[PDB]
RNA sequence: UAUCUGGUUGAUCCUGCCAGUAGUCAUAUGCUUGUCUCAAAGAUUAAGCCAUGCAUGUCUAAGUAUAAGCAAUUUAUACAGUGAAACUGCGAAUGGCUCAUUAAAUCAGUUAUCGUUUAUUUGAUAGUUCCUUUACUACAUGGUAUAACUGUGGUAAUUCU
RNA sequence: GAUGAUUCAUAAUAACUUUUCGAAUCGCAUGGCCUUGUGCUGGCGAUGGUUCAUUCAAAUUUCUGCCCUAUCAACUUUCGAUGGUAGGAUAGUGGCCUACCAUGGUUUCAACGGGUAACGGGGAAUAAGGGUUCGAUUCCGGAGAGGGAGCCUGAGAAACGGCUACCACAUCCAAGGAAGGCAGCAGGCGCGCAAAUUACCCAAUCCUAAUUCAGGGAGGUAGUGACAAUAAAUAACGAUACAGGGCCCAUUCGGGUCUUGUAAUUGGAAUGAGUACAAUGUAAAUACCUUAACGAGGAACAAUUGGAGGGCAAGUCUGGUG
């Protein structure tokens, strides 16, 4: 037989099911970011708790440790190049002082709707996922796409689309058949 | 059980082939030959996963029956022939010439050499004893039996050999500041200057080796091959010549040519 | 999702020494219900087979391996290969196709033997059980993924396969042909499909010489059958049918038809049959599929067997592969002394035509038969007088033709009603047969098989002065036969009068057998009649004049043909004993 | 066609299988795909060397369109490419013809068919064939 | 991601269990089911029983060819191209399946053969034999078979002969 | 000469042998030199062959490490149990076996027995730290081919897609006889709470063979598949009617800008699910990726599954039963 492939899975269901705050606090981060289900929530404090379990590991080591100077300048560059963690705050602690606000700001949705393109949360998550959307010159229809903050200058609308031109799309051409029909 | 295997599944096959994990259950077995089979590189690997002159192994045939290559000098137009350390790879179409040797990461290098280089081959001799009619032998580490040699030749000690001939050209002793290979275990291809040697009588004779960088460790006498005195050595070394960067410093200087 | 049921076997139960642990076992024991009745004193374990719900329980508490569940037939409403419309004939499985090798098909007439055969041949398209919206060859295609059936039948869109099916109806045939008229060689000349000289000489085979110059609907069912056959040979087909060859064939040329069928395998074609005598399959097939279920109802196909044990599971009647039983395991002076036509003179030679006890009267194909049976009934003079009118005959036709818009029952009041007196008479017959079934039935649209049986019955009604049943072994099958064999063999004690059966076969004419007219001669040339000879003696003489030999098996009797040369039949030869029981 | 320019890039020449092997970037805006033998024509009026001694496979083409990426083969002559290039690629660029065989199984019924017997099978053969009278 | 909560009493604080709560490359089952990628799958009970078909064969310039096989020649009246059968040679001891047995047994890491077998691969390596040694002879080359084949057959039947 | 160490490598002497091996083999190229005979001589291979070394292996072997049980405390030892000496057998070491001799060997630090719904390991799940439970199953090792035993061939088998017998099943038969082994791949019965197609192919991965070519249910490909795992549709946006703040006003219950949500109020835009030319894909297809043509909007292309006293999110309801 051939050799496995490897999967993991990416969330975590939450201890206690039924509690009133937490509930309610997913309830506005669901609202204020557009998002369809607490699985989207539990993605991400998963990553988080990940990335501090990593930063909890490399602290108790001591400093000029050279695990901790490799790994730690890898996580504070992977998470400064993506723009969850800023340009000043550099120094493995406030990796741990980070909470999900920071990686939902970075998703393609509210990226999308921070530019202008949008006008709505919800009017980017369609805008993406029907295809009228390109980060470099490439479409992606991924919501959760976490741009890496020099693809920011390069969001805009696909060329092979309406709204970045050259063909208008289905029910706009049969309006104007229906038209020309009337016409002759 | 039974009688000899011969099979080989891929996650069973030596690391520093670098075979990916899924196209395929099974990899190159090695065919007996001059090298064991841990320590070898099959020429179907070595044409199509570290030169790319061929994408499958049906044109991997292809290239060796019409006598393309030939490894140390012979023709060898075999599969999974063993072509293992120190050997020469003959291209004569591009007139190529390879020598096999370790880059400091621990697997084969892509060593191109010269034509004149192409015409020799170092030994570690494995054992000096008299076979029939006495005459004495020495036995290399790739298996070549060479009869009559030099007195002086004891083991552990090198051997330039002709390719041409099977004849000795002249021989690297065995003592302190002598510049070493190392071929197996953790510090596997590695390049520095021996110390000195721990007598350990019982098994397992140790020794002690410094490079350039004046980083020291040590090893045990299986996995080291004298290569020459301390400034010129007997072959071309590769690319790092043997100089173990710490992951550091590899980023470090990967981030200056990038 | 078919019924269990649990058997008991008569080895291995010792109900003295059994402590009854099966009796106390049941469930359905427990509810009150008597399904296992034993008690210390008796012989056997009995299981009720309507009262057992087929747990299983009781196999698991017994001391002894004695109980076994079985499987039984039932409506599966899965897997359907085709229903032909609402409430009617649901066929599950296909059989599949075996390429170099013959294939039979074994079952009661009613199954879907040749529904199968048409299925495969193209001819008709399966629906997958959709009367209403047929799906089209995409879809029945996709159905058949996973399977060889699957490349078979895309091969067949491609016209990648030929495939010919030889019609099991015989009397359809003179009906239709190519021009308003035509004798019997030109239509094979156009469609000879074949140089005559290069492959096997068929028509030498199969007995045609003579029939090539006669028009096609003089021919008896009897000639006919051997034109049917020629027909389908001479085609290059990739796929050859044959629906009931042995039919209306004596045992010589039932032998040649085994041999004719086999000589067109090839590594490319494919060759399947049904076949119901079960002597010929031997010779006739590499592997044999029984289909089994209710007939007319459903019909499941099963896997292939070998020949030997094919033929061995049918006479025992359960099937091992799958675990079920499908329950059929088989167990006066008249001086007349010419008839000619010019051409083929059927001398007559004199009879003490007997009182009261039942005569086959057995022949040859171009023997002419017929010929003493239409003059038995008057018709068909000598030329030079010599004809008794004295007999009164109640005969049926070998080439039955239907004429009339008759429901059965209806037909039941316009000839056959009489006085339907409840016991030994004609009530008592019917109940055997399954003609309470098919009164409902159109005559016209009933079955060619049960139009044989209804022939049969309708025959039988009038007593008049004799009775000659003509012929009845056509359209019946195995198990058909074994039953009308006896209700005619019950009736005519009953009546003080006699029949002169007309048999092409052998093993019903040996059951059906006290005396024998013998009907040595050349076929389809002049022949000579003889006397009614006895039993022993009268078979023995018409096997001595064919060199086939039949041997009784020692565990079922069931009569088995002799290879031409070997040990037995040499034997039976030179003892000049050609069969037992006698 | 939109302006497929075709790129090819990684180049090695291989003297060795005699050819040049190369990844084929082409960009199609405007154009669900290039087939296989436009891009041979194009490509082997860049190599110069014939039609028939050129090959392309590989071709998957982006998510979004206007790209797909695949693998090239230029020949030193046609012979050569007759002589090394496999035949299914030779058949479906129409220079070796699909010869007619009979299907997997159907070889392995009739090889254990010939295992039964010994010898070319001519003795049995006539033994059926006078066996017929018997 | 170092968290608990409900139930003994008229109320209280405890012991203490029951119950909840979260997960499961843990199975099964119910209801429901649009898309993309990826994927386990007759282990558990019965290492219970098997209809059918397939899974082990193999040819090079280079062991043997008079197929009464097929081809076209023009080298070649001994053969010489392609190529069935058959003999010879290798292979069939690998692979795949399963987990019954097995508790210092297997196994794992670590040793040993100065206590042994090893087809193959790779490298080395064999002037000595005219066995009575002036011929008793063939060494510019010695003897039998036997298969396939051809023909005659046996058995119901077998990869029988 | 070597090794930590040898009666080791190797050499010599005297014999032995029932006498091992020491080329009667094949393909291409066809030269060189002559007193010119079909003279002498000569290239690159192929196959074979003795011995040594090498490689692929094997067989034994050292040290340490295994779940529960004392309602298992003594076990082994005429029939090897522990050791000694000789032999035999083995590829070789050894109670491996035999002959003679001695009386040993293990055990509360758990021997010996029993049980295991026990193949071992890499590993898996769940864990703050420590742990607990599992590992038939993608790799490594072992064992087995219905149960036992015996053997042939071969370098290698105590071989089962080899043979021989017995025991248990079981097929054909002309009753004389013959043939069997799915814990291979499909498939069937049985069992059960429990698990898929009697499909296509050597294109890839590799293996075997005289061999680039043939073969491979090994392996790949599609089918079935809510076992797990990843991403992720089921709508987005206006214009107008309805429920809201200071203020421009300093024009008392007047427009309400600047928003927030309801609407038996209306508008266009947008797109895939699906269908389908085509090309790509592939051994050939299917599908994915791409793409003409079609494909939306409220009875359409309509998300379920469990709940609403507490634990534990969510009823100050309305009928029914009693
Ligand atoms: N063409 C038909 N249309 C409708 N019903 C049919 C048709 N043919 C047969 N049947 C019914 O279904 C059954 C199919 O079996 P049939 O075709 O006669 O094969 P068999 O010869 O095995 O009975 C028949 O018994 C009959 O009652
Ligand atoms: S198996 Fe049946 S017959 Fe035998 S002891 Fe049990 S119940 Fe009685
Ligand atoms: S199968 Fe069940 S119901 Fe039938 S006899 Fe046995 S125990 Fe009774
Ligand atoms: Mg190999
Ligand atoms: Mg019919
Ligand atoms: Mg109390
Ligand atoms: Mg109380
Ligand atoms: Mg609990
Ligand atoms: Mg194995
Ligand atoms: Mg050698
Ligand atoms: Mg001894
Ligand atoms: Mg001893
Ligand atoms: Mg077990
Ligand atoms: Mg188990
Ligand atoms: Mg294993
Ligand atoms: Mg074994
Ligand atoms: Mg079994
Ligand atoms: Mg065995
Ligand atoms: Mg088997
Ligand atoms: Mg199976
Ligand atoms: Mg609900
Ligand atoms: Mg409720
Ligand atoms: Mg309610
Ligand atoms: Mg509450």
């Amino acid at each position: 037989p051939r050799a496995p492939r490897t999967y993991s899975k990416t969330y975590s269901t939450p201890k206690r099911p039924y509690e009133s705050s937490r509930l309610d606090a997913e309830l506005k981060l669901a609202g204020e970011f557009g998002l369809k289900n607490k699985k989207e929530i539990y993605r991400i404090s998963f990553q988080l708790s990940k990335i501090r379990r990593a930063a909890r590991d490399l602290l108790t080591r001591d400093e000029k440790d050279p695990k901790r100077l490799f790994e730690g300048n890898a996580l504070i560059r992977r998470l400064v190049r993506v723009g969850v963690l800023s340009e000043d705050k550099k120094k493995l602690d406030y990796v741990l002082a980070l909470k999900v606000e920071d990686f939902l700001e970075r998703r393609l949705q509210t990226q999308v709707y921070k530019l202008g393109l949008a006008k709505s949360v919800h009017h980017a998550r369609v805008l993406i996922t029907q295809r009228h959307i390109a980060v470099g010159k490439q479409i992606v229809n991924i919501p959760s796409f976490m741009v890496r903050l020099d693809s920011e200058k390069h969001i805009d609308f696909a060329p092979t689309s309406p709204f970045g031109g050259a063909r208008p799309g289905r029910v706009a051409r049969r309006n104007a058949a229906r038209k020309a029909e009337a016409s002759g | 059980a039974r009688g000899p295997k011969k099979h080989l599944k891929r996650l069973a096959a030596p690391h520093h082939w670098l075979l990916d994990k899924l196209s395929g259950c099974y990899a190159p077995r090695p065919s007996a030959g001059p090298h064991k089979l841990r320590e070898s590189l099959p020429l179907i690997v070595f044409l199509r996963n570290r030169l790319k002159y061929a994408l499958n192994g049906r044109e991997v045939k292809a290239i060796l029956m019409q006598r393309h290559v030939k490894v140390d000098g012979k023709v060898r137009t075999d599969t999974t022939y063993p072509a293992g350390f120190m050997d020469v790879i003959t291209l004569d179409a591009t007139n190529e010439n390879f020598r096999l040797v370790y880059d400091v990461k621990g697997r084969f290098a892509v060593h191109r050499i010269t034509d004149e280089e192409a015409s020799y081959k170092l030994g570690k001799v494995k054992k000096v004893q008299l076979g029939k009619k006495g005459v004495p032998y020495v036995v290399t580490h790739d298996g070549r039996t060479i009869r009559y040699p030099d007195p002086n030749i004891k083991v552990n000690d090198t051997v330039k050999i002709d390719l041409a001939s099977g004849k000795i050209t002249d021989f690297i002793k065995f003592d302190a500041g002598k510049l070493v290979y190392v071929t197996g275990g953790r510090n596997l291809g590695r390049i520095g200057t021996i110390v000195h040697k721990e007598r350990h009588d019982g098994g397992f004779d140790l020794v002690h080796i410094k490079d350039s960088l004046d980083n020291t460790f040590v090893t045990r006498l299986n996995n080291v091959f004298v290569i020459g005195e301390q400034g010129k050595p007997y072959i071309s070394l590769p690319k790092g010549k043997g100089i173990k960067l710490s992951i550091a410093e590899e980023r470090d200087r990967r981030r200056a040519q990038q | 999702k078919n019924s269990r049921i649990a058997i008991v076997s008569a080895d291995k139960c010792k109900p003295k020494k059994c402590r009854q642990e099966c009796k106390r076992s049941c469930p359905v024991v427990k509810t009150g219900k008597l399904c296992i009745e034993v008690t210390p004193t008796s012989k056997i374990a009995f299981i009720s087979e309507i009262l057992c719900i087929g747990c299983g329980i009781c196999v698991k508490k017994c001391p002894f391996d004695a109980i076994q569940i079985i499987n039984l037939p039932t409506n599966l409403e899965a897997h359907v290969t085709h229903r032909y419309s609402a409430n009617s004939f649901k066929l599950h499985r296909l059989p599949t196709p075996r390429p170099g090798q013959v294939l039979g098909l074994v079952g009661t007439n009613g199954i879907g033997k040749s529904t199968a055969l048409k299925i495969l041949a193209g001819k008709q398209k399966p629906n997958l059980g959709r009367f209403d919206d047929p799906p089209e060859w995409q879809e029945i295609i996709k159905y058949f993924r996973g399977s060889e059936l699957q490349n078979y039948f895309t091969k067949m869109l491609e016209d990648d396969i030929k495939a010919i099916i030889k019609p099991q109806y015989v009397d359809n045939i003179p009906r239709a042909i190519k021009g308003p008229v035509q004798k019997v060689g030109e239509l094979l000349k156009l469609r000879m499909e074949k140089s005559p000289e290069d492959v096997k000489r068929y028509i030498k085979i199969l007995q045609l010489e003579n029939v090539l110059k006669r028009d096609i609907e003089k021919l008896s069912g009897g000639e006919l059958q051997r034109f049917a056959i020629g027909m389908s040979c001479v085609q290059e087909a990739d796929v050859y049918m044959f629906d009931e060859p042995s039919s209306y064939l004596d045992v010589k040329q039932r032998l040649n038809a085994a041999q004719i069928i086999r000589s067109l395998l090839a590594p490319t074609k494919y060759v399947i049959c049904v076949e119901h005598d079960l002597s010929v399959l031997d010779y006739l097939s590499d592997f044999v599929c029984i289909i089994y279920g209710v007939p007319s109802v459903y019909g499941v196909v099963t896997l292939p067997a070998s020949v030997r044990e094919g033929i061995n599971i049918f006479l025992d009647g359960h099937i091992p592969a799958e675990n079920l039983r499908f329950r059929t395991e088989a167990l006066f002076s008249y001086p007349s002394l010419k008839k000619t036509q010019g051409d083929f003179v059927l001398n007559v030679e004199e009879g003490e035509f007997s009182d009261s006890e039942i005569l086959v009267m057995m022949g040859e194909n171009g023997t002419g038969k017929t010929t003493l049976i239409k003059l038995l009934a008057g018709a068909l003079k000598p030329d030079e007088g010599q004809d008794i009118p004295k007999l009164n005959v109640s005969m049926k036709p070998q080439k039955i033709a239907p004429k009339f818009p008759g429901t059965v029952r209806q037909l039941f009041f316009k000839k056959i009603r009489g006085q339907f007196l409840n016991p030994q008479f004609q009530t008592d017959v019917v109940k055997p047969l399954r003609i309470d079934d098919i009164i409902d039935q159109e005559v016209q649209h009933l079955s060619g098989g049960e139009l044989q049986r209804v022939a049969i019955v309708l025959a039988l009604g009038i007593p008049a002065d004799i009775y000659l049943i003509d012929e009845p072994s056509a359209y019946l099958d195995s198990e058909q036969r074994i039953i009308c064999s006896k209700v005619i063999r019950r009736f005519i004690l009953h009546n003080k009068k006699t029949a002169f059966i007309v048999e092409h076969d052998f093993i019903m004419a040996t059951y059906l057998a006290d005396k024998v007219i013998v009907f040595e001669g050349i076929p389809s040339k002049n022949a000579h009649a003889r006397a009614p000879e006895s039993l022993l003696t009268g078979c023995n003489r018409f096997l001595k004049n064919l060199n086939v030999t039949f041997r009784r098996d020692p565990n079922s009797f069931r009569p088995r043909i002799n290879k031409l040369d070997s040990q037995m039949d040499k034997e039976q030869k030179s003892s000049g004993n050609y069969f037992f029981l006698d | 066609s939109d302006a497929v320019t075709i790129r090819t890039r990684k180049v090695i020449s291989n003297p060795l299988l005699a050819r040049k092997q190369f990844v084929v970037d082409v960009l199609h805006p405007n154009r669900a795909n290039v087939s296989k033998d436009e891009l041979r024509e194009k490509l082997a009026e860049v190599y110069k060397a014939e039609k028939d001694a050129v090959s392309v496979f590989g071709f998957r083409t982006q998510f979004g369109g206007g790209k797909s990426v695949g693998f090239g083969l230029v020949y030193n002559s046609v012979a050569e490419a007759k002589k090394f290039e496999p035949t299914y690629r030779l058949v479906r660029y129409g220079l070796a013809e699909k010869v007619e065989k009979a299907s997997r199984q159907q070889r392995k019924q009739k090889k254990n068919r010939d295992k039964k017997i010994f010898g070319t099978g001519k003795r049995l053969a006539k033994k059926v064939a006078r066996r017929n009278a018997d």
